[PDB]
DNA sequence: TCTGATTCAACTGCTGAATCAG
DNA sequence: CTGATTCAGCAGTTGAATCAGA
């Protein structure tokens, strides 16, 4: 988790370069794959900037210079391989293989690599995102999205036996594009989660479920309706809580939805009077579930309008059957 | 007063009355009447042709609309024409071909679409609609070409 | 305040950029507005006329005083410039901008001396006050060391050149804050009052940025007026947009609703037998839509031509919907067809000036059209109205 | 040109505003950035730190040279500032911003020095190069009159004070254009690269004008970076397809796909499957292009797919119930075309006229959505035959 | 008594020219 | 032949004290 979070942080604090960050065998193996990946033809070590967030490592940090990098690598080989002519300190093989790959590799490439070998988790990442020109309310959403996307991109490379490298210019084409959706107001982001199956049945005795069962919808339709109910209610709470929406906008949306009900129910009833009343209710339900109107000229989630209809139904403000007022009373006795 | 426009506010005047009879032999007309369409709204659509063409020339000359805007607008409008054509051909097949044509015309004339994210006047859509009808790009009658060929001989 | 910091004089240079922006906003088409090329600010128009400027940010001292160093240095510099060969002094409209309203007899007479004889009188007044009566010049020895050379050069120069220089010399002086005197110029443009404070500080920023990028390359800093207005219009199209219309109408009381019952649209509604509550809702929508139309036309939110386009669109949609309604549901009573027509246009929406109207504006406008008998819900609404007006 | 105008000298004052903006963009949270109040440009943070910046607009000179009026005057001025009895230098980060990337024998020693002992050797080299050897000071009389007073004040000042001043000294060179390093700072933020100029033009317009309006009233010129970012966010908060029509030969290769299986499940004049496959290809390229170059988020594509799926489900129920008095052949094309006339916008942006049908086709290639009353059952029926 | 002009001293800005070191 | 010295002459207007006018 932290590897995927500080990787995001480092990706934010990096000018136009390739990037990487991993978590002694552990210390040497990661830089072994780093030197192998650098020796790949496409990589440019100069633009690369690595990280090994947690004396030889301190020197690796302290270099920042090809001559100082050479001095640090000299200290390293003197410490780990003993005397140069004999190499008596060669005698653990597992790490020793990586040391053989590293110390015998290109001197120029490794010398440039050691310069970029910087060393070093959620609060500072959030603060760094907050320092950018984005609304302070959206910072948590952007941080979560970025961490998720970085984890997804690293995992797909790891499963394909490819070096774990993220380009900063490939990170900002995600983050700048996300900002356009979420920072600029034109789109609403739902933080609501789909309810689990068990908690859904707790809303079965509710009045909108009774309405839909009066209309005789399939058992999956009512479950989807309950999910829309809970998610839209959560969205109603959260949007007003963080100031992303106004109460008068909710009032206007409910007014427009009620007006839509008024037209649609009458049109369906007198146009499909020959059809049975239950089919008329199903037609009304599915016709007004097609309605989608922007909320503050701001596109809502695809489930939000159905959930608004469900909350209006729970308060009997909307109904599907032509005489659902009598139907609810009749069913409440049985 | 002290307003701002930045929108396609087409400048046009009332069309000449004689041009209504002048454009009667035009191809889009004998596309129109063959669905039993009355003459008064035929004259209305003729006038809509006149102002729509004048506004098209005005935008092409002065310059407020990019060339690709007309092309992709007409492409989308033709796709919608064909979609509603099939819709009325199937869901309204249980009656005369004449009434199918007229209902298709009615249900197609209500369509609206912005140009370069800005709203054109109400008369523009029928104008481009009949412009497409001029070059066989759209048709109201389900078999409009056959009746056009039949009437061109009579 | 330490001596090592000079905020008051850095404004003397910032005012040059501000005056460049204002000059560009006032410049005619086809001109080039330059900064420290020909003078502190300058404008060379199409006809070759050159307009110089000597910006003088005055906070405490008076640079337009009779014995002010800045005024006489500026006049000496301009007379030196006029001395230069191949110079067309007629076009060289000079200016001594001052950031505050300043006064002085010599400078005022210079400013107001359009006529060459008026210039002769003004220069005579200045010479009498600074040198004394000719030819003794008893006050000549007492003038300041700093002012001495500039006074000498101005007064002893060629008479005709000084006369013309003073003729086209000006004292264009703004209010205490030229920045607030510049935002007013943008306000005078046909620009939304909400966006003036954004257009002004985009134009100033772009002008400063372009001038800096020209002068870091050692090139002469000059912004073309054509380029400036291209950027101006390109930014205005970007930023000058309003999205949502907020209705300020209020739902009428129930008592007021029955006052409109004898109206024609109510007659049309009850012809197809709408229930009473729906009729009352229709009266409310009518009232809100009428008030919204009047208010939006009054305060410039929506142009009257936009309302004309909206009305034409509603009529076109109503006729196109009535024609299809009369054939898709022909197998019903005329009252049912009227209810279908009215409700289908009730559900319809359309934006005004590409902006979403409130949920009651379109229904109320449809009721307005019904009242004027432009539209109708009953298939024979005119015949039904004629029959009911007798019963 | 005449000598009565000073453009290059005017850049020395315009760089004040430019560097004030550049400092405001990178200012730590809760900082007040001032122009010509504490120094040429200064930044004060909540922790009490101050960052005096003596911006120098080097264009045809070298202010960081060994023997320059600018460098030694700046160092003497900072020593004068630090001589005040109410100013500690433990948080006094200095700066000698230069428009060009310039190097000097002494300025480099001052810039790379970070520790007091290193700074001591830096001042030792400075004295050896300018005053001369320590006991004799042979070059003292050779030092220029302009530099003499300032170098005397620098060297004769308190040794630990000058040591810490040199430690805190920093040389921040530009790149030949201080206005293209500001735009580089702006384009490194979450803004559209096509709009980077539009922000950068506006930001300085604030940073100038406000500061101007704050000095025209004879008041200190301080921008609170919270106010700057308020303008910045308020400004920031206030689709095109590149998929060309595929060749006809490329269209036939998609015939074995289940997408074409469905289109013709309920049949459909093959005069269709060509347009349908075309829309498939344009939408498939558009999704990847917008995801890669960056105009639409991928979560936006997922939400669009969910919206189209729900619309297909509801339209399927509506079409079946209303037109149940028809053969499945009719209901299939009725669901089809009606679904193809759905005009949701992609993340509030209107997609091109083909994008929605193409995305419907892309979704229909999967098992999720199909235009037939019983497409699931016939999927295997056609596959067996 | 105070607003204002007057004479001067004075911080900042950095380019231009002739000369000189490597 | 670039870069560094040395000095120089533009610009920016304010700050501090003195005197002229209501």
């Amino acid at each position: 988790s932290l590897q995927f979070t500080l990787l995001t942080h480092l990706l934010l604090q990096a000018p136009e370069g390739s990037l990487c960050s991993l978590e002694a065998k552990s210390l040497w193996k990661t830089l072994s794959n780093w030197i192998d990946l650098a020796t790949s033809p496409d990589f440019e070590v100069e633009k690369a900037i690595f990280e090994l967030y947690v004396s030889i490592v301190k020197k690796f940090n302290e270099a920042k210079t090809p001559e100082d990098a050479q001095e640090a690598i000299t200290h390293a080989r003197t410490e780990l391989w003993g005397d140069s002519p004999h190499f008596t300190l060669k005698d653990s093989k597992e790490i020793s293989k990586y040391v053989e790959k590293v110390f015998t590799a290109d001197q120029n490439l490794l010398q440039r690599l050691i310069c970029n070998f910087q060393l070093t988790p959620q609060a500072d990442l959030e603060a760094c995102v907050r320092s950018h020109p984005v609304s302070p309310s959206k910072v948590s959403d952007i941080t979560n999205y970025l961490c998720g996307k970085v984890k997804r991109h690293i995992d797909m490379l790891l499963e394909a036996e490819k070096p774990a490298v993220i380009a900063r210019d490939d990170f900002y084409t995600w983050y700048k594009a996300y900002v356009q959706k979420i920072d600029r107001q034109m789109v609403l982001s739902s933080r609501a989660q789909a309810p689990v199956k068990e908690k859904a049945q707790e809303y079965l005795p509710d009045k909108f479920v009774q309405q839909l069962e009066i209309i005789g919808l399939p058992y999956e339709e009512i479950l989807g309706a309950i999910s829309d109910y809970l998610m839209a209610s959560f969205d109603r709470t959260d949007w007003a809580a963080r100031g992303e929406v106004d109460e008068t906008s909710f009032d206007d949306l409910d007014t427009a939805l009620q007006r839509t009900w008024k037209n649609k129910q009458r049109i369906c009833g007198l146009t499909h009077s020959e059809k049975s009343e239950q089919d008329q209710g199903k037609l009304l339900y599915f016709e007004c579930m097609q309605f989608n109107i922007p909320l503050q000229a701001m596109s809502p989630p695809s489930h939000f309008i159905p959930g608004c209809y469900h909350i209006l139904a729970d308060s009997l403000a909307v109904g599907w059957h032509p005489n659902y007022t009598t139907q609810l009373k009749n069913k409440k006795v049985a | 007063k002290i307003d701002r426009q930045m929108v396609l506010s087409s400048r046009a005047q009332a069309p000449v009355k004689e041009k209504a009879q002048e454009y009667l032999p035009d191809k889009f007309v004998q596309q129109l009447e063959i669905i039993g369409l009355p003459y008064e709204e035929i004259l209305g659509a003729i006038s809509d042709y006149l102002m729509a063409s004048f506004d098209r020339t005005d935008w092409a000359a002065r310059g407020e609309v990019d060339e690709t805007s007309f092309d992709d607008l007409d492409t989308a409008l033709q796709r919608t024409w064909k979609n509603k054509q099939r819709i009325c051909g199937l869901t309204h097949s249980e009656k005369s071909e004449q009434d199918q044509g007229k209902l298709l015309y009615f249900e197609c004339m209500q369509f609206n679409i912005p140009l370069q994210a800005m709203s054109p006047p109400s008369h523009f859509i029928p104008g481009c609609y009949h412009i497409l009808a001029d070059s066989l790009a759209v048709g109201w009658h389900p078999n409009y070409t056959t009746q056009l060929k039949n009437k061109k001989v009579a």
